[PDB]
């Protein structure tokens, strides 16, 4: 449960990402693939090389979905219904993986938003990604 | 795997009683039913729409027997699981693209299956030995991932 | 979410536990202590010896709580509120441990209800324990 | 751990730039804030009621320096984290009753702090090497639990 402070913190931090969200999306994936190689099992059809257009394009897609979630922080289940469907019935990514991408996203944010990545904001972003993860895996079974 | 000899004897004694064909089918079927996302790997197996469709599917039963067959062999090389499972590890990674978490889910399901079958005979300490074994196998199977 | 089917399955299997809930609760704890020794860090004050009265006593308590959640399957968050607060604010058990106990609870039921422990019931019981765990960990942060 | 020469060097060189004092106090504080349940071991530290109160707490600050101190020394024994942390592993188990999962949380918090601090310099490949260290240290610290 995101508190009003959390929602604020999240909207602020994400506000600063702005036009770089796609690049950050892409960077977080690259960090995930390198740090947790088991995650690559879900992308056998991608070119996972540094700066592949598939990874870049996919980073955009993820970033965009995050944006939309911040935008509907109050209505996540609904803003992300389609994505919850996609993941539960088609992609079927094991739930453990969501924690790995979430962590790589925090690291990416930390690395690029030094002034904004305060302890309270770090706490909020973590809770936020957790909530996003919960929504995305809620129709699994 | 750090199995005390008395843990190794206990594992081995029980395994003596298992019908690998039957347990293999039960373990694999239950995995697909309890964690339906695991069905992602078996779209060529046909109908997995209901518990009966899964549990009775001749393809699930045959595959389950194959998986537990490989596992039983692992039980005779408890000393060198990594070596034992190396080519299978490579295959699962490079050809099948199976997330290693699947190996841990199967291990847990197998433990419930053994509990289901042996009842009281599957004592707290016997379970502890099997938990070590299943983790060692999952680890051995994931060792060649990259 | 628990479906009507899940609910029927859980009431039915738990129905069979009946008067043995206490003993099964205690057995689940012992299996957990033996298989996942790190869980012992939370009971430094307990006699964890085989047949410990403390473990017996604790097993009943856990079992009573599960029995209560089954009785209120349509209002678990409220039926368990108090327990949720206790775990979040006093006990502060790391979330990963819930999955360990759930697993040992499933092993115990399997070992005692061969006829009822069908694939379908196994699936419903797993989803149920996951739901109880989620409620108990909901106020953590 | 299973660190590559190139991986060993990257770790080594970034660490040389670390102010253990500051990074240690920040890592522990962030832990207490992000994962509030970890505060269960530090009741005697005082006021942990707010991020500000945690971050400002000198007891927290000094504990963080002690922890990162020990971590730092372990980086000199990357080839035997197990023997390096054996006594600390026993202490954490037998005296402090700290669930090893906490070791994992800290590790990840540590990685976020390094990224926070080094920005640009904390590249995907450098993060990968640190993830291996952090996991290796957590494993070593959990090794003597029973
Ligand atoms: C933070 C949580 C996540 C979000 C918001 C997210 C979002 C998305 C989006 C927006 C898409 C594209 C949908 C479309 O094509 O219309 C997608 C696809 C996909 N996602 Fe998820 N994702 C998340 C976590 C994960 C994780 C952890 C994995 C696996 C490690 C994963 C695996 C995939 C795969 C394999 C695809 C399809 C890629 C393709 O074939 O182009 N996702 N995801
Ligand atoms: C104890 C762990 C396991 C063992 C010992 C094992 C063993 C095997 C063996 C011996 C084969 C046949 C190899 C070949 O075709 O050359 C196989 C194939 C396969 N395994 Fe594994 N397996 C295990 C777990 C799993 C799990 C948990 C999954 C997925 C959830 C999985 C997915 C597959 C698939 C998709 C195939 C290929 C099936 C086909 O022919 O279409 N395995 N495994
Ligand atoms: C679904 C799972 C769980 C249920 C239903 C449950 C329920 C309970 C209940 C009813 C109590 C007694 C509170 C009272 O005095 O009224 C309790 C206490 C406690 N629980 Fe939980 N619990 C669960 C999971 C866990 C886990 C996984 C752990 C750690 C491994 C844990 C650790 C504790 C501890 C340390 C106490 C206090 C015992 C004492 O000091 O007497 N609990 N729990
Ligand atoms: C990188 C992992 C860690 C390392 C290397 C480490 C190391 C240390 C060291 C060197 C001490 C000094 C005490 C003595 O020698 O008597 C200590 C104490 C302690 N540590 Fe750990 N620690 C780690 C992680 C943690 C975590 C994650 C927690 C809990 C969240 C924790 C809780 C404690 C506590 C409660 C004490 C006792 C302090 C006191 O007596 O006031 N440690 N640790």
């Amino acid at each position: 449960v995101l508190s009003p402070a959390d929602k604020t913190n999240v909207k602020a931090a994400w506000g600063k990402v702005g036009a770089h969200a796609g690049e950050y999306g892409a960077e977080a994936l690259e960090r995930m693939f390198l740090s947790f190689p088991t995650t690559k099992t879900y992308f056998p059809h991608f070119d996972l090389s540094h700066g592949s257009a598939q990874v870049k394009g996919h980073g955009k897609k993820v970033a965009d979905a995050l944006t939309n979630a911040v935008a509907h922080v109050d209505d996540m289940p609904n803003a992300l219904s389609a994505l919850s469907d996609l993941h539960a019935h088609k992609l079927r990514v094991d739930p453990v993986n969501f924690k790995l991408l979430s962590h790589c996203l925090l690291v990416t944010l930390a690395a690029h938003l030094p002034a904004e990545f305060t302890p309270a904001v770090h706490a909020s972003l973590d809770k936020f990604l957790a909530s996003v993860s919960t929504v995305l895996t809620s129709k699994y079974r | 795997v750090h199995l005390t000899p008395e843990e190794k004897s206990a594992v081995t004694a029980l395994w003596g009683k298992v019908n690998v064909d039957e347990v293999g089918g039960e373990a694999l079927g239950r995995l697909l039913v309890v964690y339906p996302w695991t069905q992602r790997f078996f779209e060529s197996f046909g109908d997995l729409s209901t518990p009966d469709a899964v549990m009775g599917n001749p393809k699930v039963k045959a595959h389950g027997k194959k998986v537990l067959g490989a596992f039983s062999d692992g039980l005779a090389h408890l000393d060198n699981l990594k070596g034992t499972f190396a080519t299978l590890s490579e295959l699962h990674c490079d050809k099948l693209h199976v997330d290693p978490e699947n190996f841990r889910l199967l291990g847990n399901v197998l433990v419930c299956v053994l509990a289901h079958h042996f009842g009281k005979e599957f004592t707290p300490p016997v379970q502890a030995a099997y938990q070590k074994v299943v983790a060692g196998v999952a680890n051995a199977l994931a060792h060649k991932y990259h």
